[PDB]
RNA sequence: CGCAAGACGGACCAGAGCGAAAGCAUUUGCCAAGAAUGUUUUCAUUAAUCAAGAACGAAAGUCGGAGGUUCGAAGACGAUCAGAUACCGUCGUAGUUCCGACCAUAAACGAUGCCGACCGGCGAUGCGGCGGCGUUAUUCCCAUGACCCGCCGGGCAGCUUCCGGGAAACCAAAGUCUUUGGGUUCCGGGGGGAGUAUGGUUGCAAAGCUGAAACUUAAAGGAAUUGACGGAAGGGCACCACC
């Protein structure tokens, strides 16, 4: 809880960690390594209702509440790496990437250089499902 | 019922001496209560920091990874570990109606740091070219992966670990595979996308010092 | 068209077909007399050599063949054989 | 914040789920040259002057 | 009856090309049969970015763009409305309108 | 019925079939 | 952050190719073919299709060895439900994987045997070979790629058409068929009964090939048209709708 550095014209960089799942949303805020970490709160942790966990609502409330909690200690600036479901699963961002982003963008905290970190399978194993997959 | 960050050692980390921009970001560490060492606790990280933050001023879509060796107190000296291009640049290069030729080639340095470098090239639709297509044969993309290989090769055996990471920044490996390449198909969104570290030798404090001064 | 002259077409019309194709089967081959800067005589090489000449007493190598049509040398020039 | 007054320069269709708000060319009475597209309530015509909370908002275009 | 010409599908020569999963279902469709998407896309669309620039300490940084190839199957595509039912002659319209 | 799940039922009842006609060996 | 495991080979990747079909997509090597092409080299009818007879043949399945990370018949449980030994979820057995044998079946479909001839057009493309200005490429000029205009050969499909056909949908093949014969193999004869019974035969088994009849019945069906209908898509109208 102690920042060496002048508050005049001084930018200490971190690194966030958004993973957007369709069923929840992890926002993560460690080192730039990221061996090892400062504070990470989800959807589950701010809001009681298991339906609405990844919503962009449970998203705004993590960005909003790590903003709340990395300014104790003095990290200005943060590199976002944004991670999907991943793995042979869709590839596609949840619904709390653009609200969970824009909610530490309502806070100022810095934003670094931006990539996917979406874990996605070079040549995949086989799909969880089945022949016909997921009938409805 | 207490706060465990009492004990966060927020060391300042160096890049090397032999790059321009200095400044990588604070790293905290768990200072040394009981056993494990504020030295033990930071030998373990790998920075993914970009070419902007490392090298002058140049483009914005490639990337290198080091990690710590070094800890003397409050200036983290990095050695280089990996390179890995941004995915944005990586599957925005990677369209159709194009031959994309990747070649790996574990090639050994001259101090024993043992990479593996990752080619990457594509197939120009040509200035007059009106054919949609723009793909090449299987003896040409042999003949040029052949070349692409024998260039990254060179550029491994010849010189150290030193004047190679001045040819990790430019296209000094990359612009001779585009160069050497045009006789056989010309080929345009040519790169190496990626380092890979495997054997990294004993430690010499005494070599780091000059690429840490 | 309705009327077409097959009995008596055009020789630009004819050359635009395939050797097998045409008002009589009549091949694309030839023979060449390729000269060398090594001896001074002639040997007259088929058009699509498929293979190798050799000049006299070791002075030059004359043909690197390829598909179709042979190449020569950079020197061994052609004076083609008309009958 | 600022409490801004946009005048409206032109109306841009009709929208909603029962059709009510007006998707409206909204022009700034600070700067005649900035300008966003704005969803208002009510019955808006040409020539009026809109009570904005904030501008950071900006309504979608169909 | 033979309702299209290709059957459903895009080999013509082949008898077998391997298949790519469905993304909203898990369906084993063929990848020529598989209504196949590439999406090209801003990581934050259009209200975000607003906010974004100022935040970004670098002098005009532009964002990096998210890239999915999206293989659907046959119930995927009409479920989701990405494909659709098209009259007897606008069935045999392979221009894709921008 | 289903032309494969009637093939089925028949081909579990000629596995029958065949059950009374191998007791008489 | 590394370690181990064995699967899989994204995007590139196409109405692109190759292979007899099945099938085949990670780079370096090796063994043995193969078409297409080019050929003023040879052989000189050696051929086309073919009962009996054979090689290969997705997956699943069987048997014995090794490996089981992902996956998931059976089984278990949570819901949903009247009930779901269902759809949904969580585990999970054989299976999925490799080697050695068996198995010989698929909507193995292009639901279209194979060799040959003939009869419209055009843009494309794939491979080979030719001919034709220039552009860039190693400049150190040429050989030559990468483009480029066309041509030809064969293949993969396309597009258009009163060639013609066809019950039509459609098809340069399903055309040249009452104006009926180019050759040759297999095969169909209203619907069911039934690929059932039986014998024969192969298989370790599952089952495969061959394969009836009694009795039964006025239709089963193909294509297209109009309507009705849809828990199909899209466009409207209304305070017997909504705001």
């Amino acid at each position: 809880s102690l920042g060496p550095q002048v508050a005049e014209g001084e930018n200490v960089f971190g690194v966030c960690h958004i993973f957007a799942s369709f069923n929840d949303t992890f926002v993560h805020v460690t080192d730039l390594s990221g061996k090892e970490t400062i504070c990470r709160v989800t959807g589950g942790m701010k809001v009681k209702a298991d339906r609405d966990e990844s919503s962009p609502y449970a998203a705004m409330l993590a960005a909003q509440d790590v903003a709340q909690r990395c300014k104790e200690l003095g990290i200005t600036a943060l590199h976002i790496k944004l991670r999907a479901t991943g793995g042979n699963r869709t590839k596609t961002p949840g619904p709390g990437a653009q609200s969970a982003l824009r909610a530490l963008a309502r806070s100022g905290m810095k934003i670094g250089r931006i990539e996917d970190v979406t874990p996605i399978p070079s040549d995949s194993t086989r799909r969880k499902g089945g022949r016909r997959g997921r009938r409805l | 019922v207490v706060d465990p960050f009492s004990k966060k050692d927020w060391y300042d980390v160096k890049a090397p001496a032999m790059f321009n921009i200095r400044n990588i970001g604070k790293t905290l560490v768990t200072r040394t209560q009981g056993t494990k060492i504020a030295s033990d606790g930071l030998k373990g990280r790998v920075f993914e920091v970009s070419l902007a933050d490392l090298q002058n001023d140049e483009v914005a879509f490639r990337k290198f990874k080091l990690i710590t060796e070094d800890v003397q107190g409050k200036n983290c000296l990095t050695n280089f570990h990996g390179m890995d291009l941004t995915r944005d640049k990586m599957c925005s290069m990677v369209k159709k109606w194009q031959t994309m030729i990747e070649a790996h080639v574990d090639v050994k340095t001259t101090d024993g740091y043992l990479l593996r470098l990752f080619c990457v090239g594509f197939t120009k639709k040509r200035n007059n070219q009106i054919r949609k297509t723009s793909y090449a044969q299987h003896q040409q993309v042999r003949q040029i992966r052949k070349k692409m290989m024998e260039i990254m090769t060179r550029e491994v055996q010849t010189n150290d670990l030193k004047e190679v990471v001045n040819k990790l920044i430019p296209d000094s490996i990359g612009k001779d595979i585009e160069k050497a390449c045009q006789s056989i198909y010309p080929l345009h969104d040519v790169f190496v996308r990626k380092v890979k570290m495997l054997k990294k030798p004993k430690f010499e404090l005494g070599k780091l010092m000059e690429l840490h001064g | 068209p309705l009327a077409k002259d097959l009995l008596h077409p055009s020789p630009e019309e004819e050359k635009r077909k395939h050797k097998k194709k045409r008002l009589v089967q009549s091949p694309n081959s030839y023979f060449m007399d390729v000269k060398c800067p090594g001896c001074y005589k002639i040997t007259t090489v088929f058009s699509h050599a498929q293979t190798v000449v050799l000049c006299v007493g070791c002075s030059t190598v004359l043909c690197q063949p390829t598909g179709g049509k042979a190449r020569l040398t950079e020197g061994c020039s052609f004076r083609r054989k008309q009958h | 914040q600022p409490i801004k007054l946009a005048r409206v320069t032109k109306v841009l269709g009709r929208t909603g789920s029962q059709g009510q708000c007006t998707q409206v060319r909204v022009e700034f009475m600070d700067d005649t040259s900035r300008s966003i597209i704005r969803n208002v309530k009510g019955p808006v015509r040409e020539g009026d002057v809109l009570t904005l909370l904030e501008s950071e908002r900006e309504a979608r275009r169909l | 009856t033979k309702k299209r010409r290709n059957n459903g599908r895009a080999k013509k020569g082949r008898g077998h090309v391997q298949p790519i999963r469905c993304t909203n279902c898990a369906c084993c469709v063929p990848k020529d049969k598989a209504i196949k998407k590439f999406v090209i896309r801003n990581i934050v669309e259009a209200a975000a970015v607003r906010d974004i620039s100022e935040v970004s300490v670098f002098d005009a940084y532009v964002l990096p763009k998210l890239y999915v190839k999206l293989h659907y199957c046959v119930s995927c595509a009409i479920h989701s409305k990405v494909v659709r039912n098209r009259s007897r002659e606008a069935r045999k319209d392979r221009t894709p309108p921008p | 019925m289903r032309a494969k799940w009637r093939k089925k039922r028949m081909r579990r009842l000629k596995r029958k079939r065949r059950k009374m006609r191998q007791r008489s060996k």
